[PDB]
């Protein structure tokens, strides 16, 4: 025989809810119900509700278990995850909403949002998209699961409730791989070095190609050094990007001390009233202060608190920003400008200012 | 207690990642104390224990990473060892796989739970759900254990196959779309199902410059972030006018202010409401899809549908964060997906040829310029594709665009032409 | 005893006409009279006509000396240019207004007008800031004087009158070194190569500095030979700039036949309603057709005459753009979008794109 | 007809330059016959010749231009050659010299008719007015002209001085401000004519670089396109309130669309008008002329006034086309300016010391980064120097804003700091 490969995931339309297979592209239109509840009406008249939980994206076993369960008492044996790891069970019978939601509370100790309303332009804070940290990534600035577990515990309220005027993003990378959604996001914090390479040679020799390792470089700051078949680095020329330690170990540049977060403000992805936008830095550093990171969670928070203060219904971060400017902006948050955040990343072509980074144009 | 730091992340109302290793630790060692066939049942707890040293010493203890595999397949596992193996050898090896999930991950109960046997057997019994490119990881296992686990992955009766990593096509993801949506513009599960299936070899077996990404959006309002976090994206629109029941936006105008919150906050002024009848200007409208967005029971998505490609979205290195932008105005997204495999294949070939060791193709279209990369698809330069138009004139021409001249014929006689 | 050195020009302060001395910046507002006249009443009472009149910029001494006849006559023996190469005349008594007018044309064939009034919102085609062509510089792809008289022939109406809804200017330079105004125009013609230059080797060695003509080409098309003591052309990378050119006798890429002008459009200078623009390249190649350059004429009056069709009162060509898009652009000034026109110039970099270049900002 | 195609420029409504040539010729060829001190009366018919052959040709007869300038001075005179340089042997030499303009081109008659006796002696006859950078050309002279021309302009009741040419201080130009407009936030003239004096030196003698340019705009309308053709843009503005005059207002709206012309037409919402009253808030007024370029009898630019320094403006050789970026957002305008000078001669140590050949400033700029400029000019960063904040987070700090720690005692114990 020999072991079955190349077959790909189950097919999912065998793990779709009878009623959702039977509607499938056959939808009228969606209402969000309350926080957490959304209910979708088919042109069959059939009627589902959407019901959405926060998770730690982190699971147990264990867990995912005790989450087929509820999903067997009341969601006939099917759920799904989103796109940003919030869990959802579908509900036929309205009256066993209020179960589902008390008993996953319960039960998994997971809460019942994560949504928002366009319609009645009032919106929740959902989930906050994360990557490994010291869990398990080799080339961390800070942790993930920490950070993220600190922020949420802080804007917990926003989860649950309807609370803000319009749609907001929160990312966190722990380094600049920044691997998921930093570089578009109305809030990203991002884990950042200080400290350049100290070449390590005999590392160097036996393991990194040195061609390729020099190439990585985004400032030139890298050569080879021929008569001791290394590489030396220049530290004018070194903003601590960390990606030559990605292509080679004798390149760590890790400083426990001068590692941290910087954060940044402004993405968009939607097309929705404006056009997509990448993030911005707003804070150069925050140190690492496990387990609550405290300075970072109050510049968040702070940051979070002056934008939903003075923002209109729909208008978010960047939205803010653009009828404001930015000299109100570092002014209504408290937050101070530096030459930090003047950009000089040279390798960037201004032509790509002027490609169409959207999918908003006339026919 | 043995953590008294990460005990800190059990407090607060925000479900905790510690409590979650904490759970798998308790109950695995118990499964191996009940006598249950579990390989790792330490696993988790050394996890634990050197998580708590990472925030005593706040750096990451795992090590630049040798490489691993499943027998037949040169991506889909992450090797990892921690540099704590001697003081913590539970966790010397603590590998992940990443498992590719079904389109827009829907599951059924069945279908999980050969999932945790199978994980409970093998591995640490953590996993995430899910990972950020779309896939089940399964975090943390033995060299040992990948090939045997793998082997019971596939021998489960819902069946699950390894997703992608290095420089292959990496597992492709989607929104809900049609399944729960009523804005979808194509179908995202099928359409990212038949990507996955068609191009597993690309997936398993990376052979590219760099990784390649697809990401499967229903609609402009771009629910996977498909701009940001694919090489390729592929988002819905539509090309005729937006289906409009007056009835209903009347409905909506007894008790929303559509002027400020519609009318005034669409980007071309192409909707206007004069409290009796909606006019949208079609010609004007962008397809942002505020307005629909706002009043879903009125507005749908005009018939003509079909997607916008928006190529080379990736992270900053090298050259920098990329939010991809117009390759494609429209392409028709019907099952079997020719027109969509054949620009994907061009650029494949293309890039496979031309691309530098981990260039992008984002970064290779960059250096390469618009006028290759448009041939290498076929497609014509459309005014759709920029923001706006050149701001300097330092144009190339192609030869066969000058007029014959003396000089010319100078080029052509010296072989510069 | 030595020449005179290091003195400067002559003290503006004692050339200037006694009612413009006296009321020194201490001015109450001007009143564009009708096309070429603009009232300006001091804050003393005081009113002095301006009046403007267009001149070929290149002039006779004895023009010059026939324009100091008519300023003794009719403005005290004084007078000044403007920014754009015009002439004003400093009139008294409001009378004389007319008779100069009638003389100027009478003598030197110069027409009144380049005026606009913002107030109004009717506002006429100024002067055309050209460069030098044939008449003296040496890389030139277009001729300067020549080009501007056939444009300002079949435009000459809209000089004359208030016939525009918003400023519009027009601006001219003969090769990519862009002199003039060219980069910030509302309508931009740029003198073009299309050919590569084919290196002399004779002449570089004799003449050419190597080292600094290789690193004089912004695409790195040009490599030094080892030899041979020459430099090759890697015609892959010759985006035909002229540059090397420029530092080199050796490196002709004058093509009669393939030398032609670029159209561009969406300039602007001021602040006024919307932030400075660099003009962006709408028509890739015109021929040379002395003597009246027909081709270049039709886009330029046809680019403009559609313009002037649709635009709102102020609406200048790049803030029409801000309304309709490229997409409709392009449909309604009867244009070709074609690969040329997507920018592909590497070396620009992308942080300039989020720098301030304007004025326009809050306290 | 001597000139079949030169000839057809004649015609037409818009005053011919080739009659303005044609005429000049005529004039100094019956000069000459008369006795008249006219050392080169050929000058213009040479020139009309070589231009009816290039227009023939359709190409340039002008080939590189040897060194030539005039004793004690390294700039001002631009030489050119003819390649028909013995067809037509009074072609042979045709160089320019710049002429210093006087502040906002303003002329008494005396002034310009000096100059013309001047150039008829010397020249072809031929002129310039203006150029681009300001100065008055001079059209066409020989080798052994200049020197005795210039003694002749440096001997005149009414002086002139040579512009700027090569490597160093262009000829600064002005425009007409406080001379005839109610808008000129400083005295531009003044200003202009200054700069021109203090550095003389670094004007007459090429010791930079490259080229530095200077322009004087009284207002944010900027009437000498001083942001796009100056690399040092001193642009006039102001700190208080627009002075509003209540009953002006009142009139023109009597028959102004006020609405439409003014307030929709603010960029930022700043201006006010409800039939009664207009106002202004401040705080939202970024200072773009409209409101008061709208209505002069009633809006003025407030009380407290100098300029703004928008800083690399050049045309687009070799890094691309720049319209300057804000360096100083306010700056006092009083004589002698000391603290413009400070900044200016703080740059110019720098970009003298730093610079490559043939760098602009603006590219030093963009190469160094603006936090050495910065200290440089002893100014701190400021949000208003940025349209956004960076889109990456690729920054560099300074070695002291570091927290000390093993890793930068590390650093230190090898020379790395
Ligand atoms: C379930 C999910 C799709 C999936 O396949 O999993 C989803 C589902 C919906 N999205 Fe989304 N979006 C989901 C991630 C996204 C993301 C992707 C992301 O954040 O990484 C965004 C793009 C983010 C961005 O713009 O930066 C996204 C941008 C939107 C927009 C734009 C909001 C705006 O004002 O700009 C709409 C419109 C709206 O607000 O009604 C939207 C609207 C919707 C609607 C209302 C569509 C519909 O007609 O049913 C769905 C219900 C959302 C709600 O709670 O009201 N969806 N949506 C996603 C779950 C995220 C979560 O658990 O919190
Ligand atoms: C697991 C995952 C983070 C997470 O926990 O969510 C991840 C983790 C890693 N990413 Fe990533 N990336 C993950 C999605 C992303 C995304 C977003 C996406 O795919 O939706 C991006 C941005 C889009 C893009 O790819 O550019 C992303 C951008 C990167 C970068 C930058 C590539 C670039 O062009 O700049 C690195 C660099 C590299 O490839 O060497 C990288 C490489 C890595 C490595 C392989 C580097 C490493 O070994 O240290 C990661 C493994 C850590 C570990 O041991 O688990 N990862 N990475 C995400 C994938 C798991 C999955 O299968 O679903
Ligand atoms: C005559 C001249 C000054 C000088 O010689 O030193 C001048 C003079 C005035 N300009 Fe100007 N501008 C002059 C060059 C400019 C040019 C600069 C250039 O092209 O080189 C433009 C900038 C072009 C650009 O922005 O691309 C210029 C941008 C303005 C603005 C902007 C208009 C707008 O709506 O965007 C104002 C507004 C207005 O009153 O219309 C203006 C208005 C004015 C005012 C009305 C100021 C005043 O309060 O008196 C002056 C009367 C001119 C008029 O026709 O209304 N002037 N001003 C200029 C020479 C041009 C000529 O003779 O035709
Ligand atoms: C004289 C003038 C022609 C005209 O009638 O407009 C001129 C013509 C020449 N320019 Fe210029 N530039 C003239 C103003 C400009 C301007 C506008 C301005 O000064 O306001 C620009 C754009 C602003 C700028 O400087 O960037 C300009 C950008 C250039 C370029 C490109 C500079 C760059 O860094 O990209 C070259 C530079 C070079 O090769 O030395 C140049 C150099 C030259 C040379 C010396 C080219 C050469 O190799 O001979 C020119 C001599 C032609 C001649 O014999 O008269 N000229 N040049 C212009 C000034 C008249 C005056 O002296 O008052
Ligand atoms: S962002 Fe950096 S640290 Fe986090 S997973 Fe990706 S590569 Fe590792
Ligand atoms: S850390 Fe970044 S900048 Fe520094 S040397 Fe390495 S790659 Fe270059
Ligand atoms: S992208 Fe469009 S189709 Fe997909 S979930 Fe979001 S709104 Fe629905
Ligand atoms: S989809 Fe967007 S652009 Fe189109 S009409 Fe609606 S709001 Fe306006
Ligand atoms: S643009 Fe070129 S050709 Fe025209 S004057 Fe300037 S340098 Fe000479
Ligand atoms: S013409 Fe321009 S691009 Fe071509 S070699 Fe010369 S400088 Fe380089
Ligand atoms: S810039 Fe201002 S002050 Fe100077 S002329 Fe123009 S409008 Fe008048
Ligand atoms: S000056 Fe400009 S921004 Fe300020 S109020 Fe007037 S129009 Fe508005
Ligand atoms: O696996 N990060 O693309």
């Amino acid at each position: 025989e020999g072991v079955k490969t190349d077959f790909g995931p189950p097919y999912f339309r065998d793990l779709l809810h009878p009623v959702i297979a039977k509607n499938y592209g056959k939808w009228k239109y969606h209402e969000v119900v309350k926080p957490g509840v959304i209910k979708r009406v088919a042109e069959s008249g059939d009627v589902i509700y959407v019901v959405r939980f926060g998770t730690p994206r982190l699971l147990s076993i264990y867990t995912v278990r005790e989450l087929c369960d509820i999903a067997d008492k009341y969601s006939d044996g099917y759920l799904r995850w989103t796109s940003r790891n919030n869990v959802e069970f579908f509900v036929t019978d309205e009256s066993k909403i209020d179960d589902l939601i008390n008993e996953v509370q319960e039960r998994v100790g997971f809460p019942c949002g994560g949504t928002w309303d366009a319609v009645k332009g009032e919106y929740g804070l959902s989930n906050i998209v994360h990557t490994q940290g010291w869990i398990h990534c080799h080339t961390p600035a800070i942790d993930a699961s920490g950070i993220v577990k600190a922020v949420m515990d802080e804007l917990y309220e926003y989860f649950t409730d309807h609370k803000l005027p319009a749609m907001c993003r929160i990312s966190l990378a722990c380094c600049a791989n920044m691997c998921g959604a930093v570089h578009a996001s109305d809030i990203a914090i991002v884990g950042i070095h200080r400290t350049p390479p100290i070449p390590n040679d005999e590392a160097i020799r036996k393991t990194c190609e040195i061609p390729s390792t020099v190439a990585a470089c985004p400032t030139g700051a890298l050569k080879p050094d021929m008569k001791n078949k290394t590489i030396k680095v220049d530290v004018e020329k070194c903003m601590y990007c960390g990606n030559c330690y990605t292509m080679c170990p004798g390149m760590p540049l890790f400083d426990p001390e001068n590692d941290g977060a910087a954060i940044m403000v402004g993405g968009k992805l939607s097309e929705a009233r404006r056009m997509p936008e990448l993030s911005k830095v707003v804070v150069p550093w925050v140190p690492n202060e496990p387990p609550r990171w405290p300075t970072l969670v109050k510049y968040v928070k702070q940051i979070l608190e002056a934008w939903a203060a003075n923002a209109n219904k729909h208008e978010r971060l960047i939205e803010w920003v653009d009828r404001i400017g930015w000299e109100r902006f570092f002014e209504l948050t408290g937050l101070e400008f530096t030459q930090h955040l003047i950009d000089d990343y040279r390798i960037t072509p201004y032509f790509y200012s002027e490609f169409r980074a959207s999918t908003q144009f006339k026919w | 207690s043995e953590t008294p730091l990460l005990d800190e992340l059990e407090k607060g109302p925000w479900p905790s990642f510690v409590k979650e290793i904490k759970k798998t630790a308790e109950l695995m060692e118990k499964a191996a104390a009940e006598g249950k066939d579990v390989k790792m049942p330490k696993g988790a707890r050394g996890l634990l224990k050197q998580l708590e040293i990472s925030y005593k010493d706040k750096k990451t203890h795992w090590k630049h990473g040798g490489i691993v595999s499943v027998v037949g397949y040169g991506g889909g596992v992450i090797g990892r060892y921690s540099d704590l193996g001697e003081q913590i050898p539970e966790v010397e090896h603590f590998h992940t796989m990443r498992i590719n999930q079904p389109s827009g991950w829907f599951y059924s109960t069945k279908a999980l739970r050969g999932l945790c046997d199978v994980w409970e057997k093998w591995g640490s019994g953590l996993t995430n759900f899910h990972g950020s490119t779309g896939d089940i990881i399964f975090l943390g296992t033995r060299s040992e254990y990948l090939q045997p686990c793998f082997e019971d992955l596939g021998n489960l009766e819902i069946p699950f196959d390894i997703g992608g990593s290095g420089s292959d096509l990496r597992t492709p993801s989607a929104c809900m779309g049609p399944a729960l949506c009523e804005f979808a513009c194509y179908d995202t599960l099928e359409l990212c199902y038949d990507l996955t299936m068609t191009y597993q070899d690309e997936l398993h077996r990376p052979m590219w410059p760099y990784k390649f990404k697809i990401k499967c959006a229903g609609c402009p309002n771009d629910c996977v972030a498909s701009k940001a976090r694919s090489d390729f994206a592929i988002i819905g629109t539509w090309k005729d006018d937006i289906k409009v029941d007056q009835e209903a936006v009347k409905e909506y105008a007894s008790w929303m202010d559509i002027e400020n919150e519609v009318v005034k906050l669409c980007p071309t002024g192409a909707i206007k409401w004069d409290g009796k009848e909606l006019t949208i200007d079609n010609r004007e409208c962008v397809r942002c899809m505020h307005c629909i967005n706002k009043m879903p029971k009125a507005l749908k998505p005009g018939d003509e549908r079909g997607a916008t490609i928006l190529i080379g979205g990736k992270a900053p290195f090298v050259e920098g964060a990329v939010i991809g932008w117009v390759a494609v105005p429209f392409v028709e997204v019907e099952k079997p997906y020719d027109e969509i495999k054949e620009i994907l294949e061009a650029i494949w070939d293309w890039w496979d040829e031309e691309g530098k060791f981990r260039e992008r193709i984002g970064e290779l279209i960059w250096r390469k310029g618009m006028r290759e990369f448009l041939k290498v698809i076929g497609r014509e330069a459309d005014v759709r594709m920029v923001k706006a138009p050149r701001n300097n004139p330092f144009m190339f021409f192609e030869k066969d665009e000058l007029k014959p001249s003396a000089y010319t014929e100078e080029l052509k006689k010296r072989g510069m032409w």
